Parts: C-alpha cells; structure tokens; sequence
C-alpha cells in the first residue's frame, strides 16, 4: 500500500527541504566518540594476546 | 498494587494457551482431548470451539460466554500471528543498548 | 442487613444473579419512593468500616464565628464583602447560619430565613440587608445539586451492597474493594452524626425545590452543603472509577482543609491545581520503555487529516526535558499548609518510569479527585470585580502615526514604526477580499445573517424601549400577547418598519446580565446585545469569518492533541488571560475599525447594506485639504459602531440574591455573547502569533538556535487556536526532540511580546497538551472526571426548578457522561440501574384522589440503558455502545430471540399461530403483562410538555407575525420564490407527507419560541399526568411499524475482525484489559482518527447548511420524497420553500433523483441516527467493509434487492453494525441471513410506513 | 451591473434538467453522467454576474487580463479514465475562448 | 461472463496507471538519503553482495 | 523512525480509493473487484513501518 | 423438547419437530 | 439436532449465575 500510494508535498524544492531536514543530524557530534572506543577495543585485544 | 492487577488482566486476555510447538502431530497430544458432542480431536482451540458450535443448528445461535470466548481466542490468535509484534521489545537488554 | 430485608431480590437482580423483571423492578420502586432520612441514616450507621477509611477530623469546622465583620456597605449603598486575604477573596464565608433563622410551621426541627429580617431589609436597614444577603447566598450555594442528596447515596448502597462481581470475559472476580473500605462514606456518616447530636431528626438540611431548609443545630456552618456534595462525589467515584484508597483520602483531606479555611469556595479555587501539577505536569521525568502512537500528518495543512501508522517503542531520549516543577509546587503546598499532600503525590509520581496502562490510570485517578462543586458568589461581586480589569499597554501606538479624522475614524499611517501595521494590513486585505465576493450581496446570505442573531436566548431591550421613547419614536407594544417583552424576537418585530436614522441612537443603550456557574472557575457572565447593535456589527463578523476560513485558518478535537502530545513532538500551550477585557479602543478596536472602514471602500462604493443607507462625513485625511466625501453602507455602519466602541459599555445589574443592589457602571470589556466574539478572538490570536513569528521574534534575538527555530514555525503549519487559547505544535527534527533551552528562551520572549501591547499570556510548558479542556499525555486521552460531577447542576437564578420528568431526563446524560469517561462498567452500569430505578415514582398530589406514576424498565432500556440478563440469558451480556431507540431495541432482542422464544414456554404462553419471529409463542400475553409495550410507547411520549397559549387576539397576533416576516424577509424575491415553491409543492408533491419545511414556519416557529419559556403552572402538568395515565392503562397489540418492519430480517456473526491498533498501546485513560468491554471494543474497531466536524458537514446536501430551520429536516424531506416516487418538481418546490433562484433548486432536484447517497445520510428516510457513544470510535470503515450483504453461503433468495430502491442496502448497513456493536467482546464480521419477506416485501412495508410519518 | 438592465436574455432555469432525460441508463450501474453534470455545475444565478464581468472584460485588455481560477482545474492534472475529469475537460474547453 | 471480465480488465489497467510517486522516490531520492544517513550511524553497514 | 523524519514522501491510501471510485460496477453481479481491494489493502494492525 | 431453527418454535417430540 | 428444552435447574457453583435449563447450565 505504501508502494502504490505515495505523494510529494504540492510545492516542494528538494535542496531547501534537505537543507532543512539534514542539519540537526550533523549538529550532533556523537559519531566522533565511537572511534576512541574502537581505539580502546583494539588496544585491549592486543594487550590480551 | 495496581500493576499486578492490570498484569493479571493482560495475562487473562492474551493467554488461553494456544501456544505453538514444533512436533509431529499425534492422536494423543491434542488440545481437543474429548469434544463433548462426538469425542474427536482437532489439535487447536479455534477448530475445537468451531466443532462445538457447528453441531448446533444455526437458527438456534444464542450469544453466551463460550460464544464470546471463541471470538476472543480468534482475535488474540491473529494478533499474535502478526509479525511486527511477533518480534518486538519495549525496553533494552544490555546488548542492544550497548 | 436491614436494607437486605427489603431489597433481597433487587440487589441480586441487578448484579447478574437472576434476571431483571418487571416484578422486582416495581416492588423495588415502591420501596424507592417509601423512605425517610432516618431510614437512610440507619444504613450508614449499620455498615461497619475497616478503619482504613478512618482519619482525624479537625474540630475547627463546627465552630465558626459570626458573619457581621465580613460584609460592608459601599458609598453607593452597594452590598459588597470585605476582603481579608487578597482581592480574589470575594466568595461565600463558612459561618453562623443558625441565628438568622425561623422554624418551619410543621417541621419543628427544620427552618427558614426569617421573614422579619426580610421585611426590615426591604425597608432598607443596614444589618437586615447584610443578613438577608448572606442568607440568600447561602441558600444559592446549598441549592446547586441535581436531585436531593440522600437519594444518590441510597442508590449507591442498593447497587453496591451486592459485593464483588464476576467478569464474563476475564473469568474472575474483580478486586474493587467493598463499601466497608471507603473514606468518604465514613466522613459523610461522622459529619452527619456530629451535626445531628442530641436531635432526633438526623439530616443536616432538607432540599425543597425552591430553597433549602436548614437544621437548628448551634454547630451548623454553611460549608456543609458543598462539602457533602464533594464527599458523596468522591464516594460515588471510588466505587466505580476504580480508585485507590490513598488518592481518595488525600482529596478528602483537602476537602476537610477547605471547610477549615475562612472561605470554602476560595480555597477550592486557590488549590484547584495541586493534583494536575504534581502528577500530570510532572510525569515520568526519566523513563526506559513504553509504546506511543505514530501519527503522521496528511500534507494539505488546512484539512486536518491523519494517519495511524502503527505503534513505536520508547527510549531514554524521550524522557521529560521540560523544566522543573519542584520549587513552585512545594511553595504552593507550603503557603496553605498542605505540604504532606504534595510530598505524598510527588513521592508516588517519582516511582513510575514505564508508559503503560497503570501509569495512565494513576494520572486519571489523580485528576478525578479534585473538588467538583460549582463556585458561586453574588452577581455584584462578579460585576464589581471582573469588570474593573483593564489592559496595560507598555508600548502604545505613537500619536504621530495616526492621521486626522474621517468622521470619527483616524487612519494608521503607512510610515509607522509600530507593530500595528501588520494588523492593519491583514484586516484591510481581509475586508477588501470579503467585500469583493458576490456571496456577500446574496439576499439569502443577508436573510441568514438576520436569522442568525435573533435567537430565543435574547434579552435586554429593557432600557432600549425606554430610550427609544426618550428620542420620540412611536413603538407598538402589542398588547394582548403571551410573549414576554424581553425576547429578541419581540424586539425585532418592534423594530421591523423603522428607518435606520431613527434607530441610530438606539446603539448607545445598555445591557443587563446573565450568569453561568462553572466547574472550579469564576462564574461566567454571558451577556446579550440588542437588535440594532447586533445589526450594525456585520462587517466586524464577516471580516473575521473571512480570516478564519480563507486567509489564516487556524481551525473553525482529540486527534490533534494525540498528534501534538506524541513524545518526539513537543507542544506549548498558549492561554490568554482576560482576553475579553484586553481588547479595547486603545490598540485593537481602533486599528480594526480603521482597517475595515478603509478596506471596504472600493468594491462597495455607493450601494447600501441591509437597512442602512449611504451617508456622508467630512474628512481631514490629508493635512492640506478638507472636504466632504460620500460614504457607503458598510462604512456608515463602522461610523456608527465606532461611537459605541469608543464610549465603552454600561451594564444594568439586578440581582435577586441581595436586595437594595441596583446599579449601572461603565466598562471597556468586550461583550461575551455578541455575534462576533469567538471568531474575532481567533482572528486576533492568529494574526498576533503570525506577526510575532515573522517580525518581532527575529528583531530581538541573537541566538542562531532560537532564530533557526522561529524561522521554521508558522501559524499555517504549526499553530491551532480556538476562542482565546490554543497550542503550538513543535515538530520533531531528525536528531530527536528539539532542545528545551531554546524553546524556553522563545517562551520567555512570547511573554515579553504580550506585555507590550496589553495581553498576558498564560503559558505552560510541561510535555503535555491541553486543548479545549482535554488533557493528553504521550498521545493518550485522559478524561477529567472532576469536570463532570454527578451530583451538582448549575443554577443561576433563584427561580424554582422544573417538574418531575426533567430530573429523570438529566440522568441519561449522567449515564452518557459515564460512557464518554472511563469507568468500570461492572459497578457503574449497576449503579445506573439502582439510580434510574430510584427516580421512577413520583406521588402526585391531585385533589382527593390518589394517583401514582411509574415508568417500566423497558422505557429505560429504550432510552439507552442496556440490560444484564434477559429471560434466562448469560449474565453481563450486553454492551452500552447500543443504539438508543428502535435500532438498539431491535438489535439486542434479535441477539437473544431464540432463547427468549424458548423462555416464553417456560411458564407457557403457547399459541397455535406460527409467526416468523416467534412461532410457538404468542407475544401479547407476555409483553402486555410485562409492560414492554406500554413502556415502549411510554418512553416514546414527549417529556417536559407545556402549552400556555393565553388566548391571542387574531388581529395583533397577525400584526406581530407580519412584522416578524417583514423583519426577517425584506427582499421580495424571497417572498416570490417561497410562494412559488409553496404553490408548486401543493400542486405536485403534497399529499404524501402533508408536512413541509418552509420559511414561513419560522415566523410561527419564533412566535411559539417566545412562549417556550412561559412556565405556566398547573393545567398542562395535569394534562401530562392524564396522558401518561391513559398511555399506561392501554394495552397495545404489537410494536410500531419500524420495529415490526425490522423483525423480518436475520444475520449471523463469525470470524472475529483483525485488530485495528496495537493491544499494548495506552490510547485512552480508563480503558485497559481491566475494563474488558470498552477497551476490547476500542481495539476491535479503532479510534476515530477523523476531524468528524467536516464529516457531518459533507453529509448535509444544503449549499452552505444555513437556513435557521433544521437542515436535517430538509435533507430528510428530499430523501423521503426521492425514495417514494414523487416527480422531480416536488423536490424543486421543496427546495424553493427553503428559497433558491428556481434554477439551482431544479438542478439539485434532478441531481438528488439519481446519485448514490452516502451510507450515514440515508438514516433520514427511516429517522435513524448514529449515537454519540460511537463518536470516539471509528464507524466508517466498519460500514464500508465489515457489515456486507450477500453472505458466505451464497444467495438465499431472501438476500436479493432490485436495482431500483437500493437504499435498503444502506439501512441494512446500520442494522448489521448495530447488531455488531450491541454484543460484548470484539466487533465481529456479520453477513446477511434470510429476511423472510424479500426485498419486495421490505420495500412495500417501508413505503407503507413512509406514507404516514 | 449596468449591462444587467440592458441585456434581454435571462437564464432559463430548466434547460439542463429538461435535457439528460432524452438519454438514460440502467439503474444497475453505480455511475451516472447526468447527476455528474448536476453535481458538477451549479447554476444558482451567481454564475450570471461573473459571466457579465467576463463579457465586460473585453473592453480593457491592456490593463486587465481575465484568466481562469486554479480551482476550476481538476487538482491532479486529471485522468481520462475518470468521467469526472472528462467533464472537467469539456467545461474548460468551452469556457476558455471567452 | 462479460461485464465482470471487462470490469476486471479496467480495474487492472487503471491500477497499472495509478498516479503513484513511491517508485520514483525509490529510484532517485531515497538512495541519497541513505548515503547521507549511513555515516551518522552507530552500527556501520555490513553488506554481502 | 529516523528515515520517516527526513523523507518528504508521504503515504496517502485515500489515493487508491479516489482512483477506485471511477471504475464502473453493476449492482447485480456478486463479485465486486473494486471493493475487494479496499477490504484487502488495509494492513493487519494498520502499521506502515 | 426440541426447537426449530426458522421461527424458533419449540416443540417436544422429534417427529413433531420433523 | 437441537436438544435443549425448558428445564428445572439452576445455580452454577462458580459465577453465581442461575439460568434456564440444566442442559445450558452444564
Ligand atoms: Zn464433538
Ligand atoms: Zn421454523
């Protein structure tokens, strides 16, 4: 039913819509705080062996 | 306290034990052990109460407690049959959160 | 035990043990009339209590000082009360009623306000006037209950003595605790015992219909009659709303502290928000799991269409990030000495961390326990307190920004630095685009504008006719009419044949008052306006309607807040305090009248509006030139209305509660009951929120976060407001919920916006939505039980109340308000049994002859109270989503019909004649014995009948009706088209219905609408008694034609519909797996999801659905003439008697001969209606997809319907869906079994009844 | 309003409904072109002043260009398989030359 | 027989020619959204061909 | 739930009903291919996720 | 005693039901 | 075939419900 019945807004411009919607995601900066966890994980497995 | 009572109400409305097992079906281990018009077996509560109701003639159909409980069991069976609520969880489990 | 000795069979009769029969019904009703207050107070002494109800009562209630220090006299001899703690301390004291009293002549222990004090006050003594003021206001506070007080708690004991019941679905006994446990019955019993004392008579007061009689105990205080209403309200709710002990005990503690205070109603006002603030406004504050609805907006943002896209889980991110509530609520509990209650509520609120059924039930249980009295004060306190408010404007419009006058209007300049230029722009463009429409010059539109405001609720020409005598115009008084002079219809018939210049100075007259008490609020003071003042304010309503419908369009209820409360979408609630008083001539009405007078100038340049001719005023709008400029009609109306807006309003105040108080004083407040009030407030709210967000917000911010938020918010997409208030939806972005600090900064900036130009925004921000007083958290509906009390009814006037058949009318409303709320039906509907049985017998007092009155039980089931056991059926078998009336009756007798026929031969009623419905049995000897037929036709009898008709002489009656026709119809094309439609209808279509809906009904309809409130005394009441006696003494032989027409068809239910929503989702408070029937039905059919105010508007065929007369009747008449034959000119003429241009009536008649009508609309040929109990639930998908014809066994040849007369399919839709909804359990797919007559016989019998309606 | 009194023709209220009775259909069908017409166009005499404005707009084309409102268009671009949008195309193809 | 056959043909052809937008969305807008989302994601993609 | 807040595409199953109301069905014949669709295409718990 | 399915007439003997 | 008739019996031991016939009771 979602394949058969989809609609856009009656007046949309995609660059304005995406520049509105995407900015709060990249405002958040959590993704940089996972790579340090990766550092500690690889250091842990190598010091274990 | 209230949460015990509402939890008992959930367990009353959701669990008539229609629960599915993986086995070859045997003439002994059937849910319809003795159907009380003709003593047959049909392995499931929905077919068992359909068996109890179908021997009654359809002009003499009066609503009663068992007639309500058949629709209850059919309703809960289809709801548990739905897959999004087959695999779902409200809270974390220390692995998904991690 | 003592109660059990007489109510042995009845307590078990309603609890599902044996069936309900007419026998125990009538014997119990004999007992229900036979009582005494001592017989009721043996009962509450008799029941032992379990000490969990016991708690200390402070002794300071019973000893309260004298009342002489609380009142004083103003310099204008106005009786007003002395405030000790704030200016809001203007209410009834709680003190010393025993001394100003004189005993009754035969009730030696009950008494009355003293006649000597009344006579000395009618002289004009100081202390006598003070004493009679206090006495009458104590009577008026004590009066505000529906029935006498002990009758409810008696029905409580009769219903709830049965013990815990058996749930048929859950197969277990409920753990609603017994009657021996509850706190409020214990406090009620002990307060009545201590107030009686050594007296043999035991009741604290006696309720006669005009005023109450007191008890001469020296410890009696006036706080007792509202307290006992609150305590019986908590006792009646705890048994049937599934409360805990603890929140009930806290509410009883707050009622005891309310009686201990210096004023009862003042404390109930000042502590009206302890229970929401600690539980609802501070809920969960750290969570881990739950489920919430995933609603989704449908993209055209004016249509308000929704989609339920399933449930979705929760996480730690969706915890409550609203700011704190601790310090303010602890201060509020600390200020009045209620710190224990607020600490207890906060301690229990901090426990819950999972959004499921039990937390929502806890919120409902906490909301239910606030006091449910009606706050009352004398009308002089209302008028001298609330009308003295006035807005403060810190940044006014500067004096250079206005031009010179045009008549008495100045124009705001274009080069204006003030914020009012956006209001000026909006109202200008709205006035121009309104006046450019060809709809506005339609004489049908002018006629419906004049028909709009002359309603039966119209008053206060009470100085207008004197002022018109003071300007020397001759008005006919119409001597000899049973109309009252105060009605607006009589006034408009006075002003029918007069030019506008003569009634031009009729605008500056005053208005009297109208009072309405509310739940936990200051009493609402509604007010009328007279006829020329409501006529002259026509551009002011048209321009605001054009705003609300075409330009800004906020909204002209529940699923909006279900969307706005969903946890990624926060919401801000915007309330405007004193919104009537905060619009004056200083800012708003000046720029409003300037923009309307300037905007209407172009497209209506010389032509006049209705009645109002063109004129001329001179202008000085350019500083160099001075000239006289011609003025159109609507401009001239703005010119006359502006004098009244500049002057302010005087109010003619007359109270019956205090003699000697009679005054007028000026005020600047906007009038509540005008023709442009709510639309005007919505328009101004929308316009100021818009110009806020687009100008004033970005001019005063530095933060890019707050600026980025305010750029995205707009009133077209994110702001919905009704009346004064509204909420603002904040959408959830990609990263989750919006940061709360930036929202807080914008909020404290909205408050600074309000304090500039007069308004005072009351803004609450707590993660919930309030909207039209419905409180939603996380997309879950919560009914406010304290908003709808069971015991109290609003009474404003001191006049005596209605006769007997209206106090029994109100209790179906009590039961339906129980239906809309979430209550355990196991003891709620059984309480409805005991109560409606208790109200059934009356003891008339006619001379020398003894007569009794009683409705049978089948009447009560005909009105919508579904049964427990019928004739050997299963206990607790029927649902209360049944239809009222014949559709309902049909459905639940059809569910049991074989078992009921087989019960007929138990105590054998056997007859050779084999009927298709019953066969072996006869039905006469059963049903006329059980008064089913008599109760069926007796329920059909009209309640509250009256006809005064005091011998109207034909000449002046005809002159009154002709002047009313002249006022309603000025334009003779309307007269020509309605006489043409009448002549063509009596030519072609008359004979089959003999009953037209016509426009000339409306002069007659308004004529008797004047005498709908004459309340004549004896003769028609005795006539009602005689009609009920002859309708009881009859013995009918069948049902009506509708029900016997229904009895031929049959159905069959199976295969148990798939669930519409998730079962684990908490969607509504008070429905859960503990409440089996309503929650199970809700999960079966799904909730409404539609705006459902445009659905019924799409149904009705009229071009704007505005006539002044019953558009349902016009659509019913068109459909009934369609289905019976009746050549198309009958329908053209039927439309022309409502009044059209002879062309669109003909086109619409040719249309309605041919098109397929929707299912819901075809109720009109057969007078069905969807019950209001089905408004919360969806029905449309059930009609389209789950009641279908042509069953699973194939054709049966009692299943075919011809292609002609295919409306029987749509009525059989209603029939099968009623049969689905009457059953308990889930909604079930039902297919169409045999009908025994065929579509031929069903169509012939339906046409046979539609011969005579 | 000035040409209102000069012009001899008024609307005939019953031409449309006196037509479409020469042709008819079986009642077994659920679609009806004649009631589609009478639901599509509504005469009502409010058409008449707008037609007179459209006739008066021929005098002033240098300063005013009378066009058709967007609400008269089928809101989708229409569909040939719908008789509703077929009648919409008929109405627009008649109304555009004036 | 006849009219059910022709009505089924017309229902099927109309259902083929519904004005739907979901296939165009999946063709040319949603992969851009997946590519924008996927690096701001705590569990990275893990794809076999 | 993150893709629902970035997708401009919306799901309107009134589109399929409004394009259904153009197909011609006789009241006579027992099979309604139009109404079978509208009874069938409503999903189980009415979730679109 | 036995009963019929159309019109629900209850009778006593099975041959009378037939 | 239908079997139930007008009986002489009531009082289910649970649920406190008394009714038409013993054949419906059991
Ligand atoms: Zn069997
Ligand atoms: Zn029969």
């Amino acid at each position: 039913v979602a394949l058969l019945s989809g609609k856009y807004p009656p007046d949309l411009v995609t660059n304005v819509w995406y520049a509105d919607a995407i900015y709060p995601m990249y405002a958040d900066t959590e993704v940089f705080s996972n790579l340090q966890r990766d550092v500690i994980t690889c250091e842990a497995v190598q010091t274990l062996v | 306290p209230m949460s015990t009572r509402i939890a008992e109400a959930t367990s009353a409305i959701v669990s008539k034990h229609p629960a599915r097992v993986g086995l070859p079906p045997t003439a002994s281990s059937g849910h319809g052990y003795q159907c009380h018009v003709c003593s047959a077996v049909l392995f499931s509560p929905l077919d068992l109460d359909a068996h109890v109701a179908s021997h009654g003639l359809h002009g003499n159909m009066t609503l009663t407690s068992s007639e309500i409980q058949r629709h209850i069991t059919e309703f809960i069976s289809s709801w548990q049959n739905h897959p999004i609520v087959q695999v779902s969880a409200d809270v974390e489990n220390r692995k998904t959160a991690q | 035990s003592m109660i059990l000795t007489q109510f042995g069979p009845f307590i078990e009769s309603i609890s599902g043990i044996t069936d309900q029969s007419n026998d125990v019904f009538e014997n119990a009703a004999k007992a229900f009339s036979m009582f005494t207050r001592s017989d009721v107070y043996k009962a509450l002494d008799e029941i032992p209590f379990s000490e969990d109800a016991m708690l200390p009562i402070p002794p300071t209630i019973y000893t309260k000082p004298s009342h002489d220090s609380y009142y004083y006299i103003d310099a204008l001899n106005r009786v007003r009360r002395k405030t000790y703690q704030g200016p809001d301390d203007v209410y009834v004291p709680n003190c010393s009623i025993v001394e100003l009293l004189e005993p009754h002549e035969t009730l030696t222990s009950y008494g009355r306000l003293s006649e000597a004090i009344e006579n000395r006050a009618k002289d004009g003594d100081s202390q006598a006037r003070i004493a009679t003021t206090y006495g009458r206001i104590a009577e008026s506070q004590a009066r505000q209950i529906k029935a006498p007080l002990e009758k409810f708690v008696l029905a409580l004991l009769v219903a709830e003595a049965g013990g815990s019941l058996y749930d048929p679905v859950l197969q277990k006994y409920d753990e609603i605790p017994g009657l021996s446990h509850n706190c409020p019955l214990w406090c009620f019993r002990e307060i009545c015992r201590h107030i009686s004392g050594p007296l043999p008579d035991r009741a604290p007061y006696l309720y006669l219909s005009a005023g109450v009689f007191w008890l001469m105990s020296p410890r009696m205080t006036s706080a007792i009659p509202p307290l006992l209403s609150d305590l019986v309200n908590l006792a009646i709710l705890q048994q049937t709303a599934g409360l805990d002990p603890s929140l009930v005990r806290l509410g009883v503690q707050i009622c005891l502290h309310a009686a201990a205070s210096s004023s009862y109603a003042w404390f109930i006002l000042k502590t009206k928000s302890i229970f929401p603030q600690n539980t609802l406004h501070s809920m969960y504050e750290s969570l881990e799991g739950g489920y919430c609805p995933n609603l989704e907006w449908l993209e055209p943002r004016s249509d308000y269409k929704f989609m339920y896209m399933g449930a979705m889980p929760l996480s730690t991110k969706y915890a409550r990030s609203a700011p704190s509530n601790d310090k303010k609520a602890r201060e509020l509990g600390e200020k009045y000495g209620l710190s224990s209650v607020v600490s207890e509520l906060r301690r229990r609120t901090k426990t819950y961390s999972k959004h499921d059924f039990t937390s929502v039930r806890y919120i409902r249980d906490a909301m239910a326990c606030t006091s449910g009295i009606f706050l009352v004060r004398t009308p002089t306190e209302t008028v001298l307190q609330e009308y003295t408010q006035s807005p403060e404007i810190k940044v006014p419009i500067p004096q250079k920004d206005w031009t010179g006058p045009i008549g008495e209007i100045r124009i705001l300049k274009d080069t204006t630095s003030s914020i009012a230029r956006y209001l000026y722009r909006t109202w200008y463009l709205a006035a121009a685009r309104m006046a450019a429409q060809p709809r506005t010059w339609d004489p049908l539109f002018q006629a419906i504008m004049r028909s709009q405001y002359v309603t039966a609720r119209g008053g206060s020409g009470a100085t207008l006719r004197e002022s018109l005598y003071a300007i020397n115009v001759s008005l006919p008084d119409f001597k000899g009419l049973p109309v009252k002079a105060a009605t607006k219809i009589f006034q408009a018939a006075q002003l029918a044949n007069l030019p506008f210049s003569h009634t031009s100075v009729a605008i500056l007259a005053d208005t009297s008052m109208g009072l309405r008490n509310q739940v936990q609020r200051r009493p609402r003071s509604i007010m009328p306006l007279n006829v020329p003042q409501q006529q002259v304010s026509a551009p002011h309503t048209l321009t605001a309607d054009y705003i609300n419908y075409h330009m800004n369009l906020s909204t002209t209820v529940i699923p909006l807040g279900v969307y706005a409360s969903s946890p990624p979408n926060q919401s801000i609630n915007i309330d405007i305090s004193a919104c009537d008083a905060s619009i004056t001539w200083d800012f708003f009405l000046s720029v409003i009248m300037a923009a309307i007078h300037e905007g209407v100038a172009s497209s209506s340049i010389g032509k006049p509006f209705m009645g109002v001719p063109a004129s001329i005023v001179n202008d000085e709008s350019v500083v160099g030139v001075r000239a006289a400029r011609p003025i159109s009609g609507m401009q001239n109306m703005i010119q006359h209305l502006s004098k009244l807006y500049k002057r302010g309003f005087s109010y003619r105040v007359n109270d019956s509660f205090s003699p000697g108080n009679d005054f007028t004083h000026m005020t600047t407040t906007f009038p509540s009951g005008s023709t442009a009030t709510s639309t005007e407030h919505t328009a101004n709210n929308s316009t100021m929120m818009e110009t806020f967000l687009t100008v004033w917000g970005p001019e005063h911010t530095d933060d890019p976060d707050v600026l980025r938020l305010m750029k995205s918010l707009t009133i077209q997409r994110n702001y919905v407001c009704q009346g004064d208030d509204g909420l603002m939806i904040i959408d959830g972005n990609t990263a989750g919920k919006v940061n709360s600090e930036t929202i807080q900064k914008m909020l404290e900036l909205i408050s600074k916006y309000g304090e500039e130009f007069g308004w005072k925004y009351d803004i609450a921000y707590d993660g919930t939505a309030e909207y039209l007083k419905l409180y939603f958290i996380f997309g879950c509906r919560i009914p406010n039980l304290s908003r709808h009390p069971i015991v109290g009814k609003e009474r404003a006037n001191s006049s005596a109340e209605e006769p007997w058949p209206a106090i029994l009318d109100q209790i179906m409303g009590i039961f339906f308000n129980g239906v809309h709320d979430g209550l355990q039906w196991q003891r709620w509907i059984r309480y409805s049994w005991a109560l409606c049985c208790a109200f059934s017998r009356q003891r008339t007092m006619t001379g020398e002859s003894v007569g009794y009155l009683q409705y049978p039980m089948w009447s009560f089931v005909y009105w919508g109270l579904p049964l427990v056991k019928v004739f050997g059926s299963d206990p607790w078998i029927f649902s209360w989503y049944m239809p009222t009336g014949d559709l309902g009756m049909y459905s639940w007798i059809s569910l049991i019909r074989p078992l009921m026929t087989r019960w007929m031969v138990a105590n054998g009623y056997v007859t050779d004649k084999c009927s298709p419905v019953f066969g072996n049995a006869d039905y006469r000897k059963c049903f006329n014995e059980l008064k089913l037929y008599q109760g069926y036709y007796m329920a059909q009898l009209p309640r509250n009948p009256k006809k005064s008709g005091r011998a109207a002489p034909r000449e002046v009656r005809e002159q009154f009706t002709q002047a009313l026709s002249d006022y309603l119809m000025q334009n003779p094309e309307l007269k020509s088209r309605v006489l043409r439609g009448r002549s063509e209808w009596e030519k072609y279509g008359a004979g089959i219905i003999h009953n037209p809906p016509s426009l000339f009904d409306v002069p007659h309809k308004w004529y008797q609408g004047a005498q709908e409130a004459a309340t004549a005394t004896r003769e028609e009441l005795a006539e009602m008694d005689e009609t009920l006696m002859r309708a009881r003494k009859h013995s009918y032989s069948s049902f009506s034609k509708l029900l016997e027409a229904y009895l031929l068809v049959k159905w069959r239910m199976c295969e148990a519909r798939e669930p519409s929503v998730d079962l684990r989702l908490p969607l509504c408070a008070g429905i859960d797996p503990l409440n089996s029937d309503p929650f199970l039905k809700m999960v079966s059919v799904g909730p409404m999801l539609q705006s459902t105010r445009k659905y019924f508007a799409q149904t009705l065929f009229m071009a704007k659905t505005v006539s002044g007369l019953d558009v349902n009747a016009i659509d019913s008449a068109l459909l009934r003439l369609r289905t019976l034959g009746a050549d198309k000119k009958a329908l053209t003429a039927q439309l022309l008697m409502v009044g059209l241009q002879e062309s669109e009536a003909d086109a619409l008649a040719g249309k309605i001969m041919l098109q397929d009508v929707n299912t819901v609309q075809l109720a009109r040929v057969v007078n069905l209606a969807v019950p209001d109990t089905w408004m919360s639930l969806d029905f449309d998908t059930m009609f389209k997809h789950h009641v279908k014809l042509l069953p699973k066994d194939g054709r049966h040849l009692n299943t075919d319907i011809p292609p002609r007369m295919g409306w029987l399919r749509a009525i059989l839709r209603f029939l099968g869906a009623g049969m689905a909804m009457t059953a308990t359990g889930v909604a079930v797919d039902i297919y169409l079994e045999d009908i025994h007559g065929g579509g031929r016989s069903l169509g012939q019998r339906f046409m046979t009844w539609m011969r005579q309606e | 309003v000035l040409l209102q009194r000069i012009s001899p023709l008024q609307i005939d209220p019953t031409i449309i409904s006196n037509t479409m009775s020469t042709v008819s259909e079986s009642t077994t069908q659920t679609l009806s072109p004649a009631s589609s017409i009478l639901g599509k166009l509504r005469p009502s005499n409010s058409d008449f002043s707008s037609f007179r404005v459209a006739l008066a707009g021929w005098l002033y084309n240098g300063v005013v260009t009378t066009v058709i409102d967007d609400s008269s268009y089928p809101k989708d671009g229409g569909s040939v398989t719908s008789l509703e949008n077929l009648w919409d195309f008929f109405i627009l193809a008649l109304a555009l030359p004036l | 027989t006849q009219s059910l056959v022709s009505s089924m043909r017309g229902t099927l052809g109309k259902l083929k020619l519904i004005k739907s937008m979901t296939p165009m969305y999946l063709q040319q807008l949603a992969p851009v959204e997946l590519a924008v989302i996927a690096p701001m994601l705590p569990f990275p993609p893990f794809q076999v061909p």
